[PDB]
């Protein structure tokens, strides 16, 4: 037997209700938890005892095409937020549709961060976005 | 039947692992205990069941699962027995046959029960009686047994060493190592002298004292001076106080059994709960000089480097190392076994008697000397074959490939070291 | 004379009672210890003192691929430990089966430390997993 | 101590570490509802790591010290325990512990 | 075998009936007796002899975040207790609750002693609270 | 020739019948004097006299980990002598066995002189342990 095959033009990204397309030839996506689940502590003798990290948030970095159309939606998005009152919420839940399953996280409560560098050459280069989550969600179907 | 979806069978005892090598043993003891003239048995359990703690076919037993790894099998033979009966009965036959036989109130009691066994019909063809009175065998009867206050019984050895040995190898093959029981003079040089026409190696012991003196092989005539003399290059001979009623041969072998043959060296080899050869006399380690004189003999013997008892150089009567026998037996038995590999299982073919089926055998027995010289006991070697063209037509007709001949060289080891050194202020 | 022969295909790892397969092209798996047997102190005349560090721990790290479906069943072992309480035990042995002998560790009372980092382009890419050991016992067949 | 000279400290936690074994290799074998435990070495692995675990659950007691576990290969099992799907031929060692119950001792006092 | 781990996610805090939450980052608890339980004294001979000292009081010391919610609490509760006469009690058992068993002690009767002092920059600065008790009691599972 | 090398492993402190375990991973054991040997007094004109202290008093600091299980026997042996009449002894002799020798001090009449402090965050703090004696006693294996 062999496992299921990965097709990266089945996969969609989602957040704020647009969705996000154009994405650039490689490492288009990364996912990544910001600190680790434990952190053992060894004494002096050798004893051993655990700590339970409860940190949860993470980041995740989407990388878009240099022309791509998404990057005008992304900036109106940003231009908008930065003229609302505090109390107004800007986060919302960051989803991704991957049907091979390679993909185990989503993002709970996702906020922008960081804006892309732009760069100019003979070529085309690629624009990267930057969201924060207050918790990184590792799911999987049920066995 | 109904068994647990988990089984479990914990216990207190603790055990031991045991290893696999070339050669099994055999200890050929005098017993009627078992019709069958060969035994065999896994564990010193099962030993104590068919034997007694006194008797010498148990002692050589114990003495051979103390060292670790164990050895995976044990063989025990019978030896032919004759009975003696006389005045200060029950006969039995191999298969089970028994007859009692009573005279009521010693010549004329002896007469009267020879009658009676003469008389009965079932077991009298099976022994033989005569005048105090003697039982022996007769006809195709193995197995004799004579047991029974008025009436006394003795029993005693009744056959030669070429006589049981050859009985013994007519039943069972599949042993290396043979250790005996009987420790007498004749005995001892007549099982020499045989197991010299064999592929085996025969295991002795000795605590005669005029071994310990005189360094003259010439004039010397105790048992291992006779056995020297003779070249027996396949007796392994070693000296031993307490080899009177005790078997140290059996834990000697099991020292280096375990292990793969040609890859070992048998000198300077440590035995658990052996203690070191002592002078009958004063129960003090031997003096060199007494060394020297085993050492003459090329005989063995048990060494204190200062603290510890360690058997000294290991070799045959023949002065050939112990090693050196055991791997050349065994590159001869995996030869034998890889050609036969190779004949057999030709299920539905032919090995054509050209240079295309000859070369095929080359290259087995070169495969073969390859695993040799893999352990690191050969060195190099080298092959040669006839050629088809050049066969005589009488081996063509007769299906036989003759010819076939290899060299090789032996690589050797380190027992001994000799040292100087000096200390000044400059 | 020649030493054995190595075979990826033959190499199985297991804890928690699950078997971890679907091993990644290259370096699936990798042990280290977390400090030196041994620091020497050198005084200003010359003279050498050692320390004995009694410290044991240890690192397991074992690489996946993208599309395995060992990855969903540690997400799904790590989502339940996440709802237990304390004082229930999270460790377990890790076994690791070799019928060469080219791995000579094993690791006593693992947990699991870290989530992999999850990344998508045109290829495939794997998931690395971190464990942690009470003690990573070094052993051999004795001679 | 009992009768057979064995402390009854032995005999119950031999007792206990059995049926520890029991319980986790029951855990084990059962909650398969959907798959299999397939009669190869991957299969047998599994088998060794829930063993060591249990063993290793009575090492942390201090009631054993040390232990080691044997498994057969797959590929030499007899044909006849495939069909009947059964395991066999594990074993297991340990080595105990121990404690202090009595003390002896000696002295002396003097001018110098 | 290996102690107990820590989780800062399961510790709990409680004063005058309210739930504290809202952990700094480092730090966010200390405990602390305000005398030692013996004083030697030593003659001019070497005689020793040992004063066993009464005072058993202490300090609570907790540090929230900038912007969490139980500060707010804590300011309505303050300045309810400035209006109240003499006679009328202003303490409170202050309860920690921790499955760990890394805090070993409990304040009996503790009251409000001072109130943090606010800072603000580029980033977001804790607050600390200050509690006293009548008697810091240390306790512990009985062996 | 070097020296004999030291082993934290195999260091054991023992008081009140109890053994002491569970070190920190950093300087868990400290032993000193109160007082020094010699006090010298110079005159005027550059005489000296010297002055011998009688004074032999001194602490011991042990450190233990945040959930070592010694912690929870020393709380429960100090609530016991808080309900003992004065005529009952508190004091027991502070034994430290290393085979390698860099301890060269006994407690002599050991009391227990303070509770640790005890403080929570991320990560897992030590807790220190004080103890008094009447004569710290320097003893050396005679050359």
């Amino acid at each position: 037997a062999m496992y299921q095959q990965y097709s990266p033009k089945d996969v969609v990204c989602s957040w704020n209700g647009i969705a996000i397309e154009g994405f650039a030839p490689d490492s288009f996506l990364r996912l990544q938890r910001t600190s680790p689940l434990v952190t053992p502590v060894v004494g002096a003798g050798g004893q051993v005892a655990l700590t339970r990290n409860a940190d949860k948030t993470g980041t995740i970095e989407i990388e878009l095409m240099q022309t791509s159309l998404s990057n005008q939606m992304l900036s109106a998005i940003q231009a908008k937020q930065d003229n609302m009152e505090l109390e107004e919420d800007i986060s919302s839940n960051f989803v991704i549709y991957d049907p091979s399953g390679s993909v185990l996280a989503t993002g709970i409560n996702a906020w922008l961060q960081e804006l892309p560098q732009i760069e100019l050459g003979r070529d085309q280069n690629s624009k990267t976005w930057i969201f924060g989550c207050e918790k990184l969600d590792y799911t999987s179907t049920i066995p | 039947m109904w068994n647990p979806i988990v089984n479990v069978d914990i216990t207190l005892n603790t055990a031991g692992t045991t290893r696999e090598g070339f050669g099994l043993p055999l200890f050929l003891a005098s017993t009627d205990n078992f019709e069958e003239r060969v035994r065999g048995y896994t564990s010193l359990t099962e030993v104590a069941e068919d034997f007694d703690e006194n008797t010498a076919a148990y002692k050589a037993a114990k003495q051979l699962w103390s060292q670790t790894p164990k050895v995976t099998q044990l063989y025990i033979g019978r030896r032919a027995m004759q009975y003696t009966v006389s005045i200060p009965i029950t006969v039995a036959a191999g298969g089970g046959i028994s007859q009692p036989y009573q005279y009521t109130a010693a010549e004329n009691v002896l007469q009267q029960f020879k009658t009676q066994i003469e008389a009965d019909p079932t077991i009298k063809d099976k022994v033989s009686v005569n005048v105090t009175m003697i039982i022996t065998k007769a006809g195709d009867n193995d197995f004799v047994k004579v047991t029974t206050q008025t009436v006394y019984i003795a029993s005693t050895t009744a056959d030669t060493a070429s006589t049981a040995l050859a009985a013994i190898e007519a039943y069972s093959t599949d042993w290396y190592f043979i250790a005996a029981e009987d420790r007498t003079q004749q005995f001892v040089l007549a099982m020499a002298s045989e197991i010299q026409a064999r592929k085996k190696i025969f295991f002795t012991a000795n605590s005669d004292v005029t071994a310990l003196q005189g360094t003259e092989l010439a004039s010397a005539n105790d048992v291992p001076a006779q056995l020297a003399k003779n070249m027996y290059t396949r007796t392994v001979c070693l000296w031993h106080h307490a080899a009177a009623e005790d078997y140290p041969e059996m834990a000697y072998i099991a020292y280096g059994a375990p292990y793969d043959a040609g890859s070992i060296a048998w000198g300077n080899a440590q035995l658990t709960g052996v203690a070191a050869s002592l002078q009958p006399s004063n129960q003090r380690p031997l003096t060199s000089i007494q060394k020297s004189a085993l050492d003459v003999r090329h005989c063995n013997f048990i060494d204190l480097d200062g603290g510890v008892p360690v058997v000294r150089r290991g070799i045959t009567s023949g002065g050939e190392w112990i090693d050196i026998v055991r791997g050349v037996d065994w590159l001869e038995s995996d030869l034998k076994t890889s050609l036969r590999d190779l004949l057999i299982n030709q299920k539905g073919g032919k090995i054509t008697y050209d240079d295309t089926g000859i070369t095929r055998i080359r290259q087995v027995i070169e495969t073969s000397l390859q695993r040799a010289v893999n352990r690191n006991f050969l060195s190099s070697y080298t092959v040669n074959v006839p050629k088809a063209s050049q066969v005589a037509l009488a081996d063509k007709k007769a299906r036989i490939l003759k010819d076939v001949t290899f060299a090789g060289i032996l690589a050797g080891a380190i027992l001994d070291v000799d040292l100087k050194g000096t200390v000044a202020y400059e």
